[PDB]
């Protein structure tokens, strides 16, 4: 098999369970305000600035990549002894020319050992961003990174803002991308938080980090209570595309399937509370026999 | 309690009196508003300069105008306004944007 972020299927069910709010997709911004334009519109027109906003707005929520992560790059191109006693400190040779794609840069080294080694990947990021400066990165590692700042920035529930900083202050192939993301992750799971990055183009992260992490518990429990099925049965739906082969996979699918049957037996096949799960599927369950 | 008033201008004006040569009164024109989008202005003149304070703060409750403001800190929309040789122009700004006016209109 081949799952993967950039498959349709996943793509498709990732792009409904995000959802579209237009009021937190387009929010009032911190930058210097200009006085705002006005027409006169007819109802018409109305609908299809409003179709123009919604068009608009998915290039705003576009999936930044998820990716797995790079190994260390050693090697060594050169090494003359001869040069070694200059005890000179270490020379970085960067290639900027226009044309280039910037993972086919040429980054290289000569240290004080007198051999020519490459760029590591820290190293050749943080040359590209001196010589191709790009906006938001420092050059040296901000320190909000540090686990205090995490803390702190989390209790004021600003989770968005840091998945929003790594975007751009580092690669998506790298550690600390990675690093951040993930523990970010875990920490809207721990505090339930889940609803924040909803309308978010970070869902995507959300989904999958948790179905390759087999937690999907929070994420199905407040998208019942939120009293959205089609999200939670997508969501089993992602589960089984990613885990094809299990016993509640094969079992709960090709005996029977839909949103009561494959959300309540894939509540019942996976156990990390599926007291959870059965105590809401419920609740729901019961709510609709009294609104309709 | 809800008015604030402030003066605009203070001015010594003068007269030809048979009697007694050159007659002094003062004159103030005064504004008042609650904040809330009601305020108007009068004038007012006596002899004795705080008797004209009082006098235009009176006469000014009379004269309120309604303002109607947008998000309830601008104009709505811009107004370019001639008004017997002084021209008014006025920008509707967003919020950051403090109050930049000629000081009387700052004040009203």
């Amino acid at each position: 098999r081949k799952p993967t972020f950039m498959d349709e299927e996943v793509q498709n069910i990732l792009i409904k369970m995000t959802g579209l709010d237009l009021q937190k997709i387009f929010k009032p911004a911190l930058q210097e305000l200009k006085p705002p334009t006005y027409k006169l519109m007819t109802q018409a027109q109305l609908e299809e600035a409003t179709k123009q906003a919604v068009e608009a707005a998915k290039v705003r929520l576009k999936m930044p990549p998820v990716l797995e992560e790079r190994a260390p790059i050693n090697d060594v191109l050169a090494e003359d002894k001869i040069l070694e006693g200059t005890e000179t400190a270490k020379y970085v040779f960067t290639d900027i020319s226009y044309s280039i794609p910037h993972r086919e840069r040429f980054i290289v080294v000569r240290e004080p050992s007198g051999t020519l080694r490459k760029a590591s990947w820290e190293e050749r990021d943080r040359m590209i961003q001196v010589y191709f400066p790009r906006e938001g990165r420092r050059i040296l590692t901000p320190v909000i990174f540090k686990e205090e700042n995490l803390q702190t920035m989390y209790s004021q529930d600003q989770h968005v803002d840091v998945l929003n900083l790594c975007v751009a202050q580092f690669e998506p192939d790298s550690a600390e991308y990675i690093k951040i993301h993930h523990h970010t992750y875990e920490d809207i799971d721990k505090c339930g938080k889940y609803d924040l990055l909803r309308s978010t183009r970070h869902f995507g992260g959300m989904a999958w980090y948790f179905v390759n992490k087999k937690k999907i518990d929070g994420l199905l429990i407040d998208q019942i209570q939120r009293d959205l099925v089609s999200d939670a049965t997508s969501l089993v739906h992602l589960y089984h595309i990613l885990h094809p082969x299990x016993x509640x996979x094969x079992x709960x699918x090709x005996x029977x399937x839909x949103x009561x049957x494959x959300x309540x037996x894939x509540x019942x096949x996976x156990x990390x509370x599926x007291x959870x799960x059965x105590x809401x599927x419920x609740x729901x369950x019961x709510x609709x026999x009294x609104x309709x | 309690d809800d008015f604030d008033t402030r003066i605009l201008e203070v001015r010594n004006v003068f007269n030809m009196t048979a009697k007694e040569g050159r007659k002094r009164s003062v004159r103030v024109l005064v504004a008042v508003g609650n904040g809330k989008g009601a305020a108007g202005f009068a004038i007012g003149k006596a002899t004795e300069r705080a008797d004209a304070f009082r006098k235009a703060k009176n006469r000014a409750v009379h004269y309120l105008h309604y303002i109607e403001r947008y998000e309830d800190h601008t104009i709505y929309h811009d107004i370019s306004l001639k008004f017997k040789r002084t021209h008014i122009k006025m920008k509707k700004q967003p919020r950051g944007y403090g109050l930049h006016c000629h000081r009387a209109i700052m004040t009203i």
